[PDB]
């Protein structure tokens, strides 16, 4: 019967509920391990590998130029280096995500672009499915 | 649950003239359950009006149908306090709390309960920190073990929360940084004073005396933070509810790595703590272990060795991965650290049955490793064990 809502809105009402129970919790958990040299960064070689790339979202086996160039490599540098730890930058992002905006607005925040036609125009090339 | 249960109590009251004893009047008085009668989270309308209605008759129990005095005063007190916390009785809760503080009719465990209101005040920030801190600490320490089931969690929590706020808080962190900068400037001032007018030297010495007091206070508070981490570990020992306790503990050892001097402060308690509960922490914590004659590294190694003998299998995935993560390329202090880590793994592999288990883990690693390496002949989906050697 229902549109994308309701029990979905129920999970929404659940969604921000965690923070009030313990704001510190998720942060402290992630950050404690974040303190030890993780690689909280994206390898440039690993970057080109993902999005199916190639010529299809789900290309066949081995294929050409063996796997789009055994897609592989490694070595960072001064450029685009995470400052000390972008996880520290991330830590602020989480609380920002965990921050006067209405709790009810959060579902709308999800909703605002949920059925938005605009977003579907830009995404991983290929594999667009409304229903 | 209880529609006429009060009306049920009414009857024993009804036979007043023929009453065998008025202890039956003392019965409904010990009404902590009677408060529970809705206090167990009447969710639909959110458990509001009933209990406030309840404890009024509780006051009646104190007075209206009984002439007596006992801990029940503080009993209805903490309950009304909880109702107050339910509805914005900001200091009114504090008021009932102080009222309870006034009398003397129960054991010091009620004062332990009162520490909860005192911490509520610490949130309210009514008075100075040190005095109320002593007020709660004396009662918490004096009559300990008189309660255990719910006592340990709050006992740790009160000693921990404000102290950790002292360890860091935005304004407090700024204050500590300013004090540290003052000490740093005093260091250069003393350096200049090393080699005219002694007035500037004496003023700098007075400022140094002032700053040394604040530094000693912050350092003793940080040692108290270590002790509170230890108490939270003891909480993990008494009960296993809080993985939040686990993350706080993780922060403790992380600062211990940051604070090379704090390990002695963390030393003795680290002996007794069964960290086997720290399963989600386990892989990270084990990776934190270092290879040196340093107390932190040695304690980490002993803890992991205990983990293996007691129950490697839970984290034997982690240990066997650490070994399996065997890169010869990575060359640094972590290189010799991992060499000694393999040494410690072999030391843990001394025990004969544990030796068999460790060999089994290593061989399973070898098997799956060849299996991954086995990408032969571009074979069909099904793979026979005979295909690999």
């Amino acid at each position: 019967i229902t549109g994308v809502e309701g029990v979905f809105r129920r999970c929404m009402e659940f969604t921000l509920e965690t923070l009030r129970r313990e704001e510190d919790s998720l942060l402290s958990v992630l950050e404690v391990l974040r303190y030890d040299p993780f690689s909280w960064l994206i390898s440039p070689l690993r970057r080109m590998k993902k999005q199916k790339m190639q010529l299809e979202n789900f290309n066949q086996p081995e294929s050409g130029n063996i796997t789009t160039d055994a897609s592989r490599d490694p070595k960072i540098q001064r450029n685009n280096v995470s400052g000390e730890s972008e996880a520290e930058r991330a830590i602020l992002k989480v609380r920002q995500k965990l921050s006067t905006l209405s709790v009810e607005a959060s579902v709308g925040e999800l909703i605002r672009i949920a059925q938005d036609p605009s977003y579907l125009a830009l995404m991983f090339c290929g594999w667009s499915a409304f229903q | 649950l209880l529609e006429i249960r009060n009306v049920l109590l009414s009857l024993l009251q009804s036979h007043k003239q023929l009453d065998l004893s008025d202890d039956l009047a003392s019965f409904r008085k010990y009404y902590i359950l009677e408060l529970l009668k809705i206090s167990e989270s009447f969710l639909i309308v959110d458990n509001l009006q009933n209990a406030f209605s309840v404890a009024m008759l509780s006051d009646a129990l104190y007075r209206k149908f009984d002439l007596a005095d006992e801990n029940l005063k503080h009993d209805i007190d903490f309950l009304s306090s909880k109702i107050l916390w339910q509805r914005d009785e900001k200091i009114d809760a504090i008021g009932m709390l102080s009222e309870s503080l006034s009398k003397t009719n129960s054991s010091i465990f009620p004062s332990i309960s009162y520490a909860y209101l005192g911490n509520w005040l610490y949130t309210t920030k009514s008075e100075k920190t040190e005095l109320v801190s002593k007020n709660y600490f004396e009662k918490s320490l004096s009559h300990m073990s008189h309660l255990n089931a719910k006592e340990k969690a709050k006992i740790y929590c009160m000693f921990a929360q404000f102290c950790d706020n002292n360890y860091s808080s935005p304004d407090l962190t700024e204050d500590f940084k300013r004090m540290e900068k003052l000490y740093f400037e005093k260091k250069n001032d003393i350096q200049q004073l090393e080699r005219l007018k002694n007035h500037h030297s004496r003023e700098m010495s007075s400022f140094i005396i002032d700053e040394r007091e604040y530094l000693r206070m912050s350092t003793f508070r940080s040692k108290m933070l270590t002790q509170s981490i230890t108490h939270y570990l003891k909480c993990l020992s008494e009960s296993d509810e809080n993985d939040v306790l686990i993350s706080r503990c993780c922060t403790m050892w992380l600062s211990n790595s940051h604070l090379d001097e704090l390990n002695n402060s963390l030393q003795h308690y680290l002996q007794n703590l069964p960290c086997k509960k720290f399963i989600p922490v386990f892989y990270q914590l084990a990776a934190r272990l270092m290879n040196e004659n340093s107390k932190f590294q040695q304690s980490l190694t002993s803890i992991c060795y205990n983990v293996g003998r007691n129950h490697p299998y839970h984290s034997l995935h982690v240990l066997f991965s650490l070994v399996s993560n065997v890169p010869e390329i990575e060359n640094l202090d972590a290189g010799s650290r991992y060499r000694a880590v393999k040494k410690i793994l072999d030391l843990l592999k001394v025990n004969q049955g544990l030796s068999n288990l460790v060999t089994k883990l290593l061989c399973s690693f070898e098997n799956y490793v060849s299996l991954a390496e086995w990408n032969p002949r571009s074979k069909v989906d099904s793979t026979s064990f005979s295909r690999f050697p």
